[PDB]
């Protein structure tokens, strides 16, 4: 009789503390190095792959982002790393990062029209255009919000209270126009000293325009600073203003509230089906570990920044 | 560590495709490789359970969500990107060291299993079977295929083969 | 800071006027120094502007061998208008433009203006 | 070049009542910075020019707050609320945008 | 002779890396997985209970929380997870979370009347009440601050400057009232525009109310937003106001500064003593690890979020 | 790992409760279970040092100080919600792995203490002690109670009573 | 013939899990517990040390911090734990901590004169001194910013602009003077109602002063809240103010953008050279782990809090 | 663990600087302590790769960048202080446990090298060399120096020196 061990004519290698390359028999790899290299669906839901746009270019509807005027159910949102169509009119948005954070837990919006254009008797809605936001070459402005300028040589106070009769949380967007000098407040509006009072059960704002000179961004100097709120069921949002009001015309209703992410990648849209998405390429595998990228949405392997992570489930 | 992989055994023989561990005999009634399923199965189930354990621990690790910060929160972003980098360096370390140590254990536990089969065959056959250096044995008595099947089964009886001569 | 224009008072057409302006009570540095003409009843005309280091700027509308001159040691800047042809009769003014047109784009205007001077070219 | 035009030429104004002087020209009179470049110069009879309102609508040192200005682009407006008999002069308006600085025709103010 | 090992009749089982549910011999369990289920004292110090009361209901004296009118030395503050009586008048105390942070190191408060009732002449003390806060069915506001309404159809300028001659730090609480409209602003206060200015050695604030149309919380349409400061020895707080002033009446002098946590637990208080305390119970053992809850205050086992830790000390 | 459990030692004894590691003899002058208390005390001191080391490295373990954040600071909350859990998950894994490795090592440690005891008796006794593979040395030489007691004491030396007959 | 091993004349000891204080043969100690106790250069670059000075004292150049008028290239900034000459006039530089973050990646400044003292024709640049910021026993003020008092009893709107034609980023510093009362305003600034409006491509700011009664810090009841920005190439900063303006005089062009730190150490500067610097002292060793301190600029060993780490590379 | 240090070797010598595993031989030619550079070279290379793994898998630790926070940011200052102290305590525990586990593994690995050298010299001379307990052997055949060099080299032929008694 004799005793001994198997050999399997194999070249695969494993790592140990006391030696680096050891020839191994029946080693099981746990690291998924490969990927298909394109973005596609999660469990049949087409993702919201907005191209050359951003979250602020989508929620405030950019004239250069027209493809997403009615968005179906999505599993995640993809924005390119350095998008060009975003805040075409120079501006900012307060709690924009928090808005992305709360959008990372939303899987579906129902775009509702909370405020119509017929609810502006004494204010212009068609002259609110800009040359820094082109639409087929012509000047245009964001669809969702209307930059109300004066009508008939004056700006009557805008006392509008909207009651949330729906059974879902409403994401409501507006803004304020920090103009570049007082002559544009004389021309765009009538009152020099203007305010925007926003009242909610859990929000108080008393925005005032900063009327001083600024440099040129995108060919213009005025800055529209945008703001948002989330309105509960049977809660009422109250807008009072006498100038600089970027009034809402569309709002978003949160129907599905689950798991998503604001992914940053520029990879084109491909046609496949999978359970996990990673920004440089979708992983379709069941290995315990992946090196592809830290941020992964779905049932995915855990990220480990390593190479050659292989356990020796066999001898030698 | 245990010293049967390139220890007692110079090299494992090729052509014994039944698990990892096995015997070899040059008896008259055939001279072919086989395998000790009971011990190999114990080692296999142990490795399977080991792998299940490793995947089990990896659940509920740090899932790095994407938190963005503006220009005036660089302190907060340098906190957050360093928390994520630190947790990644920890979990990468707890991957790499874990499978480094576990490979060093598994390539020594399989060495332990080979030495366990070797010294278990030596527990039996105390005087009848001379112990050759290269992990082998030669019996004083002519020991047929039935006794080799018995020491595969572990039901050997030394008082039957009291034929040292 | 005050500016004092010292002038010839008359010049025949062939020669070049010699109209100086001296900074008294202040410094010449870091301010544009510009000449502004006033013909009788024809408004105000900007002749030129000299930054202390250099970068003389003339008036394209009329070219009359203009040589705006500057000297820091004496705290003085000077005007010469050769090829005069009796159209330059003016109650000339030297003025201290308080502006920088380089990386600093501050403009505060011609705060200080000289008492004046008169020249009737014949 | 840039040629300006006074829209009023002479303003007989009762003291204690605001006036209105305006001038404009071809370009937009706004430098790269964006601070409208205009000045208004009094040039009282016998005296010399004084800055008054500068850089469009901002007041010089020493000049009392009765003077004010407004406007951007082509259109402009000087306004002297509660005018007084000290405020006589011509109010030349100078375009300071480009190199060949030019002046207006002047508004000689007569006390009513 | 024969070398062997002992085998008991025990049933304890440990789960190794390779084979799970290994039976052992006289092994030691390092996991407690038990608790009193009640709140006990820590080293004889009776904690602060706050039954249906919060920090904002305690520091600012909620008329519902009149059971804690004189608080002895406490070891830890027990809030409930959803308190029902906190900020009975709607509003938000600024840096309430950071005040809870500082309140996690303060193990004792001794109230003092820094501002007595005679301090305010020409104003109306303790006759400005809101039905949002009930006491016996008659309306009554907080009892650690005074909401000064216009006494005699006017409002003289509040100018008070408390020099801290005490050798300890004083927590001083005030606030600003946000009236619902200008009519209520004129009815409650003679001055429409209010400029509540607070000066310290290391702090300055100017507060202007946000008078706006708002919804109803607790049957009220104004928002009293409160503020706080911690004064230093020989440091003078300075208050200046001409309306909308929730003036301080009581300040909580900091005597002891140690270790405390806001448990935010709704379990019933028990009459018992222990060395360590948990939100859902009390640990009364010296185990290395406890699975009961993350938050603990004392010499306690570390949290391990696992159900079975046993360090085998036997052969089997 | 060496082969105490299911190896040469088939199983454990229930009568003997004093001393983890023990000896049984069938000598004429009494038959009983005894304990080799030197190696057992070494094992108990090793296990006590193991437990003391585990609770000495775990004294600096991170604790969750409860921080509350308002509705408009969710990112910070989701950072602390991923930090207080995150370290906890790390510490959970560290606490799990420590009780998944040392326990195996402790079994191997007890296994080593059996085999280190076993072959110690083999090396001390050497030729005069035969080795039945169940783990029983049927001595060639008659041994009285005192010699067995010196084998427990470790002072038994082969030059004494060298009869191999 | 024999099988065995050796020992040596060694007293060094290691620890294991199962046994502590175990002798070893030719072991390697990986923990460096020795430091020179002095501050030296990092790769031949002399660091910027601050003796009783701060970043707010250096960037806004304190008259008592005049050792750093012309600073050469450094590699890390050393500050003392409590520097006395730090905002000698009271106040607080806004985003001081973010500015100290942005000075953790800068190795060299070029202090350039973007706004000379001759570029204030209508304001007083000589009398802007104070007794709270002394110099040689005389009143003085910071040397990198001008406190603009009115000139000829008049303070016009400033409307100064600076276009960054340099190809590097510029760090521009200014501030607002929060006075105590309206009488101090009218004494210093002719206009009562004052503002500062800062405009550029990204940063928008309006600063109304908070005139309030305050206690005494450093001898005067006044505050100067300072602010900063980074101006990009081909970007113009626009300051506009008719009062309370602490205008810039010098800017700090960023010519070497690398890696640095702020140490907060009171160690006297030694004269040697090494690669790794710690706040307590210096390390000149290639050991894997240092217990000296957490913060270590440069390529250094890894911090482990333990006091004895000897990897046993020896038999026993 | 394997039981050679204070096991079947009574103690280390004090005459062999060259090497870590040595052979003490009493021969007619003379006596000297061999260095046995084969096992010592493989063990030193294993220890060198161990130290290389320690310094390579701890290459990317938590770089504790000092960040500052003012008053009224004590929530985030506690977040940073507890984050840096937690990463420091995790990495301290990781380094402490790693040097403790590697000290145990290196002491047991040196013990395994002693026991595998003992087993390698036991496989050769399998019957001619009586195995004394205190890590020694007595050759039945008269062995000169060159057979000691052949044993220490690893090439020994049992068909040479085949006599028993
Ligand atoms: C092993 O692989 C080699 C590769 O050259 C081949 O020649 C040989 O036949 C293989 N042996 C077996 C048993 O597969
Ligand atoms: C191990 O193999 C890799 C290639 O797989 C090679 O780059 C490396 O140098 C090898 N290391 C050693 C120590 O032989
Ligand atoms: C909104 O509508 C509901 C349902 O009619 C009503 O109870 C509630 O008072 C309304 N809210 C406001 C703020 O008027
Ligand atoms: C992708 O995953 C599906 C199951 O989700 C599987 O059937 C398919 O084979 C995978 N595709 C590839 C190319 O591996
Ligand atoms: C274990 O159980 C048996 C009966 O099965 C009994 O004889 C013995 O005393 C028990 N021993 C212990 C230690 O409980
Ligand atoms: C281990 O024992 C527990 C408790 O009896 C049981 O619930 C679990 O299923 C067992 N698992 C295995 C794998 O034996
Ligand atoms: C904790 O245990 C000790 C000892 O058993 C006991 O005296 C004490 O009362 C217990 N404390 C509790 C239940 O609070
Ligand atoms: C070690 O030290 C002892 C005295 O403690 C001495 O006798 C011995 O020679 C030393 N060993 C050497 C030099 O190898
Ligand atoms: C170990 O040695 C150190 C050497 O300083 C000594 O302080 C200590 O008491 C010894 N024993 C233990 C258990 O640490
Ligand atoms: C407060 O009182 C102290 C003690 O009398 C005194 O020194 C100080 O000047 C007073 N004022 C302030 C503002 O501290
Ligand atoms: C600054 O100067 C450059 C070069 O002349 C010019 O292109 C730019 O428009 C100016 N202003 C700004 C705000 O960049
Ligand atoms: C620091 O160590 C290096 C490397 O050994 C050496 O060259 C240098 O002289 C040392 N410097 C000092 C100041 O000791």
């Amino acid at each position: 009789i004799c005793i001994g061990y198997h050999a399997n004519n194999s070249t695969e290698q494993v790592d140990t503390i006391m030696e680096k390359n050891v020839t191994v028999t029946h080693a099981q790899d746990i690291l998924e190095k490969t990927h298909n290299g394109k973005l596609c669906d999660l469990n049949g839901v087409k993702p919201l792959i907005l191209k050359d746009c951003s979250v602020a270019g989508w929620l405030l509807g950019n004239p250069m982002c027209d493809e997403f005027i009615r968005v179906p159910e999505w599993s995640y949102i993809v924005e390119r790393d350095n998008p060009a169509n975003d805040l075409c009119y120079p501006g900012s948005l307060n709690d924009y990062e928090e808005l992305k954070h709360l959008l990372s837990r939303i899987n579906h919006f129902e775009k509702i029209l909370i405020i119509p254009k017929s609810s502006w008797p004494n204010h212009e809605t068609s002259l609110g255009v800009s040359a820094a936001c082109p639409y087929q070459g012509a000047p245009s402005f964001f669809r969702n919000v209307v930059w109300l300028i004066k009508k008939d040589d004056a700006y009557p106070t805008i006392k509008i209270s909207y009651n949330n009769t729906n059974r879902e949380d409403l994401l409501i967007l507006w803004g304020i126009h920090h103009s570049n000098n007082a002559e544009e407040q004389t021309n765009l509006y009538k009152n020099p000293t203007t305010y925007i009072s926003v009242g909610t059960s859990t929000l108080n704002q008393r925005l005032v325009p900063k009327i001083a000179t600024r440099s040129q961004v995108n060919g213009q100097r005025g800055r529209m600073d945008f703001f948002w709120t989330i309105l509960k069921p049977d809660d009422a949002i109250h807008f009072e203003s006498n100038g600089n009001f970027i009034a809402p015309e569309y709002a978003y209703k949160i129907v599905k509230k689950g798991d998503s992410t604001i992914m940053k990648s520029g990879v084109e849209y491909g046609h496949c089906n999978t359970k996990c998405q990673t920004p440089v390429g979708a992983i379709n595998s069941s290995m315990p570990f992946h090196n592809i990228h830290p941020l992964t949405i779905g049932e995915c392997p855990k990220y480990v920044k390593s190479n050659k992570l292989v356990l020796a489930t066999g001898l030698r | 560590l245990f010293g049967a992989i390139a220890g007692f055994i110079e090299g494992g023989w090729q052509g014994m495709v039944d698990g990892w561990y096995g015997y070899h005999h040059s008896n008259e009634q055939g001279s072919g490789y086989a395998a000790d399923k009971e011990s190999t199965q114990k080692a296999i189930d142990g490795v399977t359970n080991k792998v299940n354990s490793i995947i089990d621990k990896m659940n509920t690790q740090f899932e790095a969500v994407g938190r963005e910060f503006n220009n005036l929160e660089r302190r907060i972003e340098n906190l957050n990107k360093k928390m994520e980098d630190g947790f990644l360096d920890v979990w990468t370390y707890n991957a790499e060291l874990l499978v480094l140590m576990e490979n060093e254990r598994t390539l020594d536990f399989h060495d332990s299993n080979v030495k366990n089969l070797y010294d278990k065959v030596r527990l039996q056959l105390r005087d009848n079977a001379k112990e050759l250096g290269n992990g082998c044995f030669e019996f004083y008595h002519k020991c047929d295929n039935e006794c080799m099947e018995s020491v595969r089964n572990g039901t050997y009886y030394y008082p039957q083969y009291s034929e040292e001569a | 800071v005050q500016l004092q224009e010292s002038g010839p008072g008359l010049v025949k057409p062939s020669e070049t006027l010699s109209l100086t302006c001296t900074v008294s009570g202040g410094s010449i540095s870091s301010y544009y120094w510009s000449w502004i003409r006033q013909p009788p009843g024809k408004g105000l005309e900007w002749i030129g502007s000299i930054y202390y280091s250099g970068s003389t700027n003339y008036n394209p509308s009329l070219k009359s061998l203009s040589i705006i001159s500057v000297d820091t040691s004496k705290n003085q800047f000077s005007l010469k208008l050769n090829s005069v042809t009796a159209a330059d009769t003016a109650v000339y003014y030297c003025a201290r433009e308080l502006a920088s047109t380089g990386p600093l784009y501050y403009y505060y205007g011609m705060d200080v203006w000289g008492q004046g001077t008169t020249v009737t070219v014949s | 070049d840039i040629v300006m035009t006074q829209s009023p030429l002479s303003l007989p104004v009762t003291p204690g009542e605001p006036a209105s002087i305006s001038c404009r020209s071809s370009q937009s009179l706004l430098h790269s910075i964006g601070y409208t470049y205009l000045d208004w110069y009094l040039q009282k009879p016998g005296q010399s020019p004084k800055l008054l309102i500068y850089l469009g609508t901002d007041r010089a040192p020493g000049v009392p707050d009765r003077f004010s200005g407004s406007g951007s682009g082509t259109d402009f407006t000087l306004k002297i609320s509660r005018v007084e008999a000290e405020d006589v002069g011509v109010y030349y308006c100078m375009q300071a945008l480009q190199t060949p600085y030019t002046f207006g025709q002047g508004t000689k103010l007569e006390i009513k």
